[PDB]
């Protein structure tokens, strides 16, 4: 069933950290696929991130590269977002999604969560 | 120049406690090496690149940081490591230092 | 047809020094390696060593190290062998083989030239 | 970085008529006969779900009416007919080159 | 039952025939997933030592050359018989960066049961052609060719870096797939960038008496990947002495001056009881640069005068060039020495005069090509090959990666190929 | 195994040109690291006097880049600090290393240093 | 160096008959000997290399089996064309070493 679901902070203060969570229910984290989170600006315009694998790699978007981090929790079976010095433009939906057979599509999504900088 | 400056310029720990040297720098450097002094002795490379312990060092020093803030890290201090820590950048020259000691109790 | 052929049989006295020669015909002569082998008469037969024409690369046996050396040359297509200081227990024929299937099956054998050092 | 537009961006039809959306691409996302891209429907207030991959492919358990096509620079895609559920928020995705760069959005 | 390539050569064919005499086989060291397509395989690495090999690549989503980097594999594992008296690798223990995009250039050496991959870690990009920004940082991993059930940091270790000794040059690399061991002493290939301003070269020593199109100062400007480059770049190996110390010093070790090319994928290989050092030719100089080894310390390499091996160049440098231009253009195509008697090599080459295209595995002397055979069709396009031979069972086998890009295919992959030398010579 | 020691004279008046030399045992000059000065003055904070490069390419601090000069000789492998301006804020200890610059790997080994006192 | 001991040392055959003989290593030799026959005033001819592969121009009675230590040649429907002296030469060792010889 894999149902994606974040958590975090909804509200975080201008050039501090982001920290995002998704936990991933009747799946195992690391036995195959991709895990990426994707963002949605309000203006409905999706932004990819990154993704971390199965076996720990870990791929960012080359624009986020500086600020991005994405690490993993096999014993708990979740995986951590964190996004350093945070402005006023970075709010955004975030969604955890699974990358799916071939890795490049997105099969299932987490339900998501907004993130406001105010 | 860049100017870099260590926050607690006499820092003061108990032995056995998490002990924490953070260097600030001025703009931005990749590297940040950590040199420990001993009085009546030349200054030897303790964390060479950010993270990296030198030769000889006790794994309980840890490096860490990013961007102008960095990070020298002891998970359990013994009696040997009252010394004076130093940063140094070699990202731009000229090269640059600090300040800041330890104390036993 | 792949033919090598024997210096005809030598009469070498006590001492002296002897050489003998093999052509080979019907081939390029500095592809496969040639092999010297001894036999004495009512005997078994005695590998003594290699010579590579290609390089000029030799390889002798324990016994005929001190004993013999080989040389060839590509200008007349031929191996030579010199033997120096022969005891009299030397008079045995000698073969000149071809190495094939690598080198170390002798498949065209020379007719075999024989020496006897007697005095 | 490939640059994605999708158009119309303000797309309305009847029901039971041939929907088109055409997306282009600014650099090429077809490389070794694989075409790297991938059409969501978004529902408001409902994550993204993944309509079309590898363009021409269509998802399990979606119907057979959503229809990608198209290829190299330019893709397409076409709803016939439609019906009282396609009022959602539509992306193409390039998967190609980093970063996997989505389209904008389609209102319809 | 795969042992090193040692002994007299037995039971082959070393001569020179025109039948169709070599039958290749289409192993894989890994079976192909159904379903699954859209990535492709980039910087591939293939080392063998006394029956154990290791692989390393890294996996990408869409383009080859700058789509996301799906994974970075390096893998280590034995290589067995797999049923029908054909080799096969067979994947043991593998390990994943967690950063395959700052991973580059991998050089894998074993020793003792383990294997050490040496490769460079950069934030800047490839460390050869933004070499200037490069820090100079690298990684030891030692992968355990047998892992055991629980054992924790001996299945995967990742020895620290923290004495480097490079003399004169400003940085250096692991530049190569396989290096070797003498007694606990790891040589792996590896570059040294050099500035350009200390870099001695007398201009009058190069040899452009044979063309007359080429300045003699052309020799000093290709020994960097630009004219203006800040950095030369001149092979060798780099040492590791695993009895040096608590930290071991990573020694540099200069080529010799003797036929100086550019600093390209070399490959240091124990075979028949000696070190061969093979240097690739990304330069003016396309004609294979492989030779014995005859100190390891300090490297001195008696090349061969191969005069019947090139390599498939791009313009202005194609194959078979022997004028000093300045390029810096070339690919990987490795020999593996089989026989020290007459020097007879078998290795993959690509048979294209401006293309990278028709692998071909061609068993050849130093100036004449005993038989050849092709892996694919003639415009079929392969890019770096890397052969390894060994004694399988008594027969000489060449198991030999090729980066071919044949048409049709829904996923891009090297291909693996088991080439036994062939027992008779018809 | 290297080792660096520094000499020269302790007591330097004001206005005049101070002289150190930094002899090298087990490694050569012209083959290897960066050889940096580095003087730290009585409060412990240490500058960067500047380096001569193995090539023997002269880098200074530009603070001190009209008075420093750091030569060397490679028959007695050994290399010489001169400051042709010295004033009483000079007065410090003064160390000779070797380095690998803005290398990932430095190797940071300095000599023991000398104290340089300038009053009169 | 590796000792080619033949045996028996000489053999009786009424032609017709079939016939093996041994050639033993002090050593394991893999694959690496091969057969030979001499006839009388004649050089060696070739027979059998590698201990079980045929040659050109060699009637197929003549065959080799055995690897390791203990190699044999069978020689069926002999006749008297097949007398004289036989060898076996190994060739992995670096001194190649002949038999002892059998008739
Ligand atoms: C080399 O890498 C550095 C890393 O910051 C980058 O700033 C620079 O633009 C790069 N140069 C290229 C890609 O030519
Ligand atoms: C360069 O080579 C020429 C060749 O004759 C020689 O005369 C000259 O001295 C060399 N230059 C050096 C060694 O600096
Ligand atoms: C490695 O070190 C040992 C002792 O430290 C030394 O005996 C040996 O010669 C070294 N190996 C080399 C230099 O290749
Ligand atoms: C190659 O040729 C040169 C002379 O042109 C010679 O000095 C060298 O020894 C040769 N090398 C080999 C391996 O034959
Ligand atoms: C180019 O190819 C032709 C045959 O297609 C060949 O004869 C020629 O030698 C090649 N060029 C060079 C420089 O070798």
């Amino acid at each position: 069933q894999m149902q994606l679901q974040e958590s975090g902070p909804g509200l975080v203060k201008p050039s501090q950290s982001l920290s995002l969570t998704c936990t991933v229910t009747g799946y195992s984290i690391t036995s195959d696929y991709a895990w990426n989170w994707i963002r949605q600006f309000p203006r409905n315009k999706l932004e990819w991130m990154g993704f971390i694998t199965y076996s720990g790699s870990t791929s960012y978007n080359p624009s986020l590269k500086s600020r991005i981090s994405l690490t993993r929790d096999t014993s708990k079976n979740q995986f951590f977002l964190q996004l350093s010095s945070v402005t006023t433009e970075d709010t955004a939906t975030y969604y955890c999604a699974r990358s799916g057979a071939n890795w490049d599509w997105f099969a299932y999504w987490g339900q998501g969560t907004l993130v406001t900088v105010s | 120049e860049i100017v870099l400056t260590q926050s607690p310029p006499i820092m003061s720990a108990s032995p056995g406690e998490k002990v924490t040297i953070t260097c600030s720098a001025s703009s931005s450097v990749t590297f940040m090496h950590w040199f420990q002094q001993k009085p009546g002795t030349s200054p030897k490379l303790w964390i060479f690149s950010t993270s990296n312990l030198a030769s000889g060092v006790p794994a309980r020093f840890s490096g860490s940081g990013s961007g102008t803030s960095y990070s020298l890290t002891i998970s359990r201090m013994e009696a040997e490591d009252a010394a004076t820590y130093y940063c140094q950048q070699r990202s731009s020259y000229p090269f640059t230092f600090g300040s800041g000691t330890k104390l036993e109790i | 047809e792949v033919k090598l052929e024997e210096s005809g049989p030598e009469l070498v006295k006590p001492g002296a020094s002897v050489k003998m020669s093999c052509k080979a015909s019907g081939y390029t002569f500095t592809n496969y390696v040639m092999h010297w082998v001894k036999q004495k008469p009512g005997q078994g037969l005695e590998w003594i060593g290699y010579v590579n024409p290609y390089n000029d690369g030799t390889q002798y046996n324990e016994k005929f190290r001190d004993k013999a050396t080989l040389t060839s040359d590509k200008s007349s297509s031929t191996v030579y062998m010199e033997l120096n200081s022969l005891t009299s227990e030397d008079s045995a024929v000698y073969y000149c083989t071809r190495g094939d299937y690598p080198y170390w099956v002798f498949e065209v054998w020379g007719a075999g030239t024989t020496v006897t050092v007697s005095s | 970085d490939i640059q994605m537009t999708q158009s119309p961006a303000s797309l309305a039809v009847s029901l039971g008529q041939r929907a088109t959306i055409s997306c282009r691409a600014s650099e090429s996302v077809d490389n070794y006969g694989n075409s790297f891209m991938h059409w969501y429907q978004q529902k408001p207030g409902q994550p993204p779900k993944l309509l079309i991959y590898r363009a021409s492919k269509l998802e399990s358990g979606i119907p057979a009416r959503f229809s990608g096509s198209g290829s190299r620079t330019d893709f397409t895609l076409t709803i016939n007919p439609v019906e009282a559920d396609d009022v959602a928020t539509y992306h193409c995705q390039q998967s190609n080159e980093d970063p996997w760069t989505f389209g904008g959005g389609t209102k319809l | 039952g795969v042992s090193n390539l040692v002994g007299l050569p037995n039971n082959i064919c070393l001569q020179k025939t025109s039948n169709q005499i070599l039958k290749p086989k289409l192993i894989s060291y890994t079976l192909p997933v159904v379903g699954q397509s859209g990535t492709c395989i980039t910087d591939p690495l293939l080392a063998m030592d006394e029956g154990y090999f290791a692989y390393s690549h890294l996996e990408r989503i869409g383009s080859c050359s700058r789509g996301v980097s799906k994974q970075r594999i390096i893998g280590v594992g034995e290589v067995l018989d797999r049923g029908d008296e054909v080799p096969s690798l067979f994947m043991t223990n593998v390990w994943t960066p967690p950063n395959p995009n700052t991973v580059y250039h991998c050089s894998a050496v074993y020793n003792n049961e383990f294997y050490y991959v040496l490769c460079a870690v950069s934030t800047v990009g490839d460390p050869i052609l933004n070499s200037t920004y490069w820090s100079g940082s690298l990684m030891m991993t030692r992968l355990a060719v047998k892992p055991k059930s629980n054992g924790g940091g001996y299945n995967q270790h990742q020895l620290a870096l923290r004495s480097i000794e490079k003399g004169r040059y400003d940085k250096v690399m692991p530049y190569g797939p396989s290096g070797i061991k003498q007694g606990d002493t790891l040589y792996f290939p590896a570059v040294g960038f050099l500035v350009r301003t200390e870099f001695k070269y007398n201009d009058s020593n190069c040899p452009i008496t044979k063309c007359q199109y080429s300045k003699p100062e052309n020799c000093r400007l290709s020994m960097g990947i630009r004219p203006n480059s800040h950095y030369i770049l001149r092979s060798g190996l780099l040492k590791y002495n695993l009895s040096d110390g608590e930290n071991p010093k990573v020694v540099f070790i200069e080529i010799s001056d003797q036929r100086l090319s550019i600093g390209s994928p070399s490959k240091i290989y124990d075979s028949l009881g000696q070190p061969v050092f093979y240097q690739a030719s990304f330069s003016w100089d396309t004609m294979i640069k492989f030779g014995d080894v005859l100190t390891v310390n300090p490297l001195v390499v008696n090349w061969r005068n191969n005069t019947v091996i090139s390599r498939p160049g791009q313009s202005q440098c194609p194959r078979f060039n022997t004028c000093p231009e300045i390029c810096w253009e070339g690919v990987y195509n490795d020999a593996f020495l089989i026989d020290r008697i007459n020097w007879i090599s078998a290795g993959v080459f690509l048979d294209s005069n401006q293309t990278a295209e028709n692998p071909v595995f061609t068993v050849f002397k130093d100036n004449e090509i005993l038989y050849r055979a092709q892996l694919a069709s003639e415009d079929t396009n392969a890019q770096k090959t890397i052969t390894n031979c060994f004694l399988l069972k008594n027969k000489i086998w060449c198991i030999s990666l090729v980066e071919i890009y044949d048409t049709g295919d829904n996923v891009i992959r090297p291909k693996l190929f088991a080439v036994k030398i062939p027992e008779q010579c018809t | 195994q290297m080792q660096l020691q520094e000499s020269g004279p302790g007591l330097v008046k004001p206005s005049q040109s101070l002289s150190l030399t930094c002899s090298v045992t087990g490694y050569s000059i012209t083959s290897g690291y960066y050889w940096n000065w580095i003087r730290q003055f009585s409060g412990n904070k240490l500058e960067w006097m500047g380096y001569i490069n193995h090539d023997g390419s002269k880098n200074y601090n530009p603070s001190l880049k009209n008075r420093i000069s750091i030569t060397r000789d490679t028959s007695k492998n050994q290399f010489f600090l001169k400051l042709n301006s010295v004033t009483t804020e000079d007065t410090a200890t003064y160390y000779c290393a070797r380095d690998y610059g803005s290398y990932y790997y430095p190797m940071d080994y300095w000599g023991q240093g000398t104290s340089v006192t300038v009053s009169s | 160096e590796i000792q080619m001991t033949q045996s028996p040392a000489t053999l009786s055959v009424t032609p017709g008959d079939s016939v093996s003989l041994s050639c033993r290593a002090s050593q394991s030799i893999s694959n690496n000997l091969h057969w030979y026959q001499q006839k009388s005033h004649e050089s060696p001819r070739l027979l059998i290399k590698y201990a079980s592969q045929s040659i050109s121009g060699i009637p197929s009675r003549f065959s080799g089996s055995g690897s390791g230590t203990d190699f044999t040649l069978s020689i069926n429907n002999l006749e008297t064309e097949d007398f004289g002296m036989y060898f076996c030469q190994h060739s992995d060792s670096w001194p190649f070493t002949f038999g002892s010889g059998t008739k």
